[PDB]
């Protein structure tokens, strides 16, 4: 018997590589088909009817929500957008199985997750376009949206670095005994980064109540997966860190749900990681920036679901298409209309305290503006 | 002065630079992010086409792996072209740049090297890039003996520093001013030329205070000089540094010890900024010929803003006002 | 003042300043490589046994999770302390830094914060660490918003400094000067007290010249002003600095504008070195009080080497040497 | 059938998470027993004589070396020193299976690789005391090693950056038609950076003829891998990135060496990365400034085949232990009164030219030197 601290093995006598088991990789969980029917009654989660409906208004809302402020960011409204098209399935499935207070770390295209925990739309609207309303306080690009109150930080631009942040958060919660979870958020393009391996590493051996959650739409802007990774897309990386994982149909909301669920149910009572690689398909292009003609949807999927159980028709489908867009517009219209916040915003929470040099800069900006303010479009900002 | 030339913008004088280089040196690749259907800013566009995919490709989506897998190339002597998307995405790579590629030569006695890298990033504002995408890190590679950092003002500069940059003996950070990337287009030679590194370009002479920037900014100077002859009756010689390491220390304190008075302007913010490495050299040197303290115009000490841009960014009002004080003083 | 005091060296200060941490602050956890057995330098010895593996423990090799993984506990309230085991090894961990812990706070519009991180890391030269153990990375970030950057001379400074660092509301990096962890011991109360950041201390008052320094290198300074006293009959005010980032601004030109004559040192590279910043603000701030150009005496723009160390510092020679000739300009 | 761009699999209905098998790791190949014994004879590589003395006696050299240098470090003659004990099978048994052109990338505990490759004792000791005749000019710690002309990319300090570098170095060689491969060593501790995650996905998308060496010695200074990972050590993560990987024994010298001709058979021809972790222990500190008790071997193994084939006995034993010791001690005093090079060394090297303000800071320390050069060991030095 081998006696090596390293690892817990038998010897083998005779030379053999291990293989990896790329063309037949891991299956991909799903629980309805396209016709949104149950494929088997056992995999049912059997969520409520309210539930559902909330599900399929939320992705559905999101949508309208995308269409309308793509179209802003071509008419030059708002200086960018990512669209989230394809994907809504990922956020409400994984947002419906966990608690309201579990905290989220995101990468950017998981708006769904803050509408299904009910962000309001004047607030997307205000960190879309830099207005006083935004608790952002217009320092970030559009689509980099947080909220404190309902549990999802900020997004940053700089890929996978909220990876290690959630696993540090997720050791936090251990320790105070809170019996929450914390989910984090990526992209199959970001999960080749240094702090993806980082934070993988860090939640198997410090044991952290966190679910990693892969979204693997296929491209990373113009790269195909193909020139992203050799092996079994990320699920297959998990087993090698010790994280029990899974794939699922993305563009199955039940399938999302149902394993979302148990991974969390497992991670707050194991304090384990596990990690979700949600297969999907990125529809649209991947910025406002971007021209994806260059290089099976969740919503109608579910709609089937809704119309076999005698839940949604013809009917309800197009009131709910009129008044989703008028909500948009409204809080649309709202928001462009409001000013700017304050300049002097620019050098506040820097640090928490400002510092008497950063201060002088400030009074610097004042004084400029007193005498050139002409040059500036001091009529669109507050104060 | 150089042969045919023709109509570039800076984003096609990159490409030139590129196209140039893979015809004349079979060893040279061209790899990042995205590089491969012509990149994120048309930079390699037709590159791929024309050289072939074992020559521009896309790499994952890792700048650690992309500057540790370059320098790597360069250690067998072949030219290794990487791109990282955005210098604010750069990060990453700080240790592979500072302790490896810059250390490279010294550490093992010159019996290795990556000299034949150059890693080429967009760069500097670029009216809505907010905090990620919008950033000037040169003063963060400035404090790193071993690397050169360059930064062009113009597609015919881009070609030629470049150019220079690929065929230096040194691992070089190339910043390409993305703002500039389809800003005014001017001639520029279809044929292969260099414009020599560690060299200051006195592009307006003048006589009563000396204007230094980079990239971008140059242009903001080169108005500043204009509003200044026209409000106040002050000449202005403007500099362009174009080389922030090894910096051209020489042609700087020249034209100080003529004018007597200098004035530093830079987009990255003003604490740890290269202005202060220039102010304190020209001070060290100059001292006997300075009339007024050395002005520093640059960005504030904040995170680089979305919405708030138009009031961060060092503008020509901004410098005029601080050059009006400093001639006054 | 401060109650009863022992005699402590550096890496015991430390101990103390983190054991009085973790006993009053009950969220407190020290993590990073080898911390559970005590740390390769004995700051944490005692600790694991005193607070509980859940409180002192060991991280994978890996500085980019070390620092990522701190910022994730400070984003719930906690303080997290983690330990970069040389500062030379903290470029990995570069852009979880820059990029996420200096704009965490601003970028949120203060929605969420990691005020509550402080990373502790061993620095400067120690004889014979060669590249890679006798690194002094501060200028690197004091060119960033968002951080303070800490630097004690002595285990009472130290460990006051180190409390304050803990306790501020925002990112904090103390790097500790390895060369004195087992030197001299100093009485340190052992009870917690606060030095206060961004204030840098008169240690020594002069009417001649200014000295300024941190880390080591004040007593080198301290040293300097010695030998102009008895050399030259020459009166220098030492301070040392303290803080990096933000840095005591006024302290300095206030002493300036008395002495008239500026020198600083420290053992980091000249070029874009935190010295350029000072003698650029000064300059700035003092200009009509300032009769000779300032001086920066600073270790070279190289890599720092193995047996050309005793050559490669700006010792007390080289530093008096410079003052005896800013003296006599 | 799933249509998924990102991964090759078939559907599932049910929900199962993928666990990790760590308590039956992979196997550890072996090819002799602790007595040095062949277990299995269709395993057996029959090297010849010569060679096998070759790999003994590089083995045993390193480990007088090791003994001597480490003695002195204690006695205050070199600053510093990192001994190899217990390894030495991993650097020879894998050296040995190399073409001596192929390219080394190491870490710090390889120094047998160029022991095997026959780098002379003299460059050993004068880059530990960084002395007039060190390659590396004496700007390095000890045994920081370099070899142009035996291809060994010199050493440095931050742990795995050499993985991805390695990498590189590999595609060129791949386009340059060279028919070498690039071998890279490292520790179950570095595997845990950002670094070798970055060159294990690069050497797999982009094709390199590459094999990843990683010497799992139980700990990295006081760090047990228990506190490292959590999955089945680093073979199990090979296969997720799409590497084919193998475990051996690492203190079997014929199990390293035809695991690693294997891999460099295949990785040449097919361009594909290799991962090989060799199992073994630490058996001295991690270095001088570590005191290891705060927290079979290679060569006995070795040394009893030699005896079944008739191939050693004590008398030879004794004789080399002798002659490898005056090798040793001779080098070892003439290095060490050897004086260092010239102080303007520490100038040079650190751009290919020098800049003009860099030879004006050469020429302030030799004004300097002019001076006040009785406070400096410049006798020591080259003049
Ligand atoms: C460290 C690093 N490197 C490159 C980028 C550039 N970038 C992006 C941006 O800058 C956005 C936020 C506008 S998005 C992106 C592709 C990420 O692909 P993915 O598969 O992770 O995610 P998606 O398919 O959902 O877009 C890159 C390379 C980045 N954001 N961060
Ligand atoms: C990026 C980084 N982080 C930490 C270290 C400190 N360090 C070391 C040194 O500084 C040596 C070269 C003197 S060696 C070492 C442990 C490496 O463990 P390993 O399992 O990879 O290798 P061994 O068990 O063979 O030593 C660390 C953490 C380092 N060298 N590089
Ligand atoms: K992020
Ligand atoms: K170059
Ligand atoms: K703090
Ligand atoms: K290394
Ligand atoms: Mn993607
Ligand atoms: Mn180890």
């Amino acid at each position: 018997k081998p006696q090596f601290p390293g690892a817990s093995a038998e010897f083998i006598d005779k030379l053999e590589f291990i293989q990896p088991n790329v063309i037949s990789g891991i299956p991909i969980y799903r629980v309805m088909d396209r016709q949104g029917q149950i494929i088997n009654p056992s995999e049912d989660p059997h969520l409520p009817k309210e539930k559902v409906l909330k599900l399929y208004k939320s992705m559905t809302l999101l949508n309208t929500m995308d269409r309308i402020l793509y179209e802003s960011q071509r008419q030059g409204r708002i200086s960018f957008y990512m669209t989230n098209y394809g994907e809504e399935g990922t956020h409400v499935g994984s947002a419906a199985a966990l608690d309201n207070t579990d905290l989220v770390f995101g990468q950017y295209r998981e708006a769904g997750v803050l509408m299904y925990r009910d962000y309001p739309l004047e607030l997307f609207m205000a960190q879309c376009y830099g207005n006083i309303s935004d608790l952002g306080k217009g320092r970030q690009m559009p689509v980099h949206y947080g909220c404190k109150e309902r549990h999802f930080v900020t997004i940053s631009s700089p890929l996978a670095t909220q990876i290690p942040q959630a696993v540090g958060a997720a050791y936090a919660a251990k320790r105070a005994n809170a019996n929450r979870v914390v989910i984090c958020y990526f992209g199959e393009g970001a999960a080749s980064e240094g702090d993806a391996h980082a934070g993988f590493n860090f939640a198997a051996t410090l044991e952290c109540p966190i679910i990693f959650f892969c979204r693997n739409n296929g491209y990373a802007i113009s790269t195909p997966t193909s020139e992203q990774y050799r092996g079994d897309g990320i699920a297959a990386r998990g087993p090698g860190y010790g994280i029990m994982s899974i794939r699922v149909d993305g563009n199955d909301v039940f399938a999302v749900y149902n394993a979302t669920k148990e991974a969390r149910r497992r991670a707050v009572a194991e304090n384990q990681p596990f990690l979700i690689e949600a297969m999907t398909y990125r529809i649209g292009h991947h910025s406002t920036s971007d021209d994806s003609s260059a290089y099976d949807h969740p919503i109608s999927r579910l709609r089937h679901y809704l119309l076999s159980q005698g839940w949604w028709d013809e009917e309800q489908e197009k009131a709910w298409r009129k008044q989703s867009r008028r909500k948009v517009m409204e809080a649309f219209e709202q928001a462009e209309r409001k000013p700017k916040p304050n300049p002097n915003l620019l050098f506040s929470d820097v640090y928490q305290e400002m510092p008497a040099q950063l201060r002088k800069q400030q009074e610097s900006l004042a004084r400029h503006l007193q005498t050139y303010g002409e040059h500036y479009p001091l009529d669109h900002f507050d104060k | 002065e150089y042969g045919q030339t023709q109509k570039m913008n800076l984003f096609q004088s990159v490409t030139s630079a590129l196209d140039n280089s893979l015809a004349k040196d079979p060893t040279a690749v061209i790899f990042g992010e995205d590089v491969a259907f012509g990149g994120v800013f048309r930079c390699t566009v037709g590159l791929r086409d024309k050289y072939g995919k074992d020559r521009v490709f896309n790499t994952p989506l890792c700048e650690q792996g992309i500057v540790g897998f370059g320098i790597g190339i360069a250690v067998t002597g072949a030219t290794a072209i990487a791109e990282i998307q955005f210098a604010d995405y750069i990060f990453p790579a700080f240790d592979q740049i500072v302790n490896e590629a810059a250390k490279y030569r010294y550490r093992s006695g010159d019996l290795f090297n990556c000299g034949s890298l150059t890693i080429r990033s967009p760069w500097g504002c670029v009216g809505h890039g907010a905090l990620y995408h919008s950033q000037s890190p040169e003063a963060f590679f400035a404090h790193c003996p071993g690397i050169k950092v360059v930064i062009p003002r113009s597609p015919f500069q881009a070609k030629g520093l470049l150019l220079s940059c690929i065929e230096d003996k040194n691992p070089c950070i190339f910043f390409e001013p993305k703002i500039l990337y389809r800003a005014a287009a001017e001639e520029v030679p279809i044929e292969p030329y260099n414009i020599p590194l560690s060299q200051a370009e006195v592009i307006q002479e003048g006589s009563d205070v000396t204007l230094v920037a980079w990239g971008t900014q140059v242009h903001v100077i080169r108005e500043v000089a204009s509003m200044a002859k026209e409000k106040l009756g002050v000449s202005c010689e403007v500099i362009d540094l174009r080389t922030i390491i090894p910096w051209d220390v020489d042609t700087i304190c020249k034209s100080v010890i003529k004018t007597g008075r200098l004035l530093i302007s830079h987009e990255a913010p003003l604490t740890g900024g290269f202005a202060s490495e220039i102010s304190s050299t020209v001070q060290e040197e100059c001292f006997l010929n300075l009339e007024a303290p050395i002005s520093r115009v640059c960005g504030y000490d904040t995170p680089f803003p979305h919405i708030f841009e138009p009031f961060y960014i060092p503008d020509k009002w901004k410098c005029y006002d601080a050059l009006r004080k400093m001639i006054n003083y």
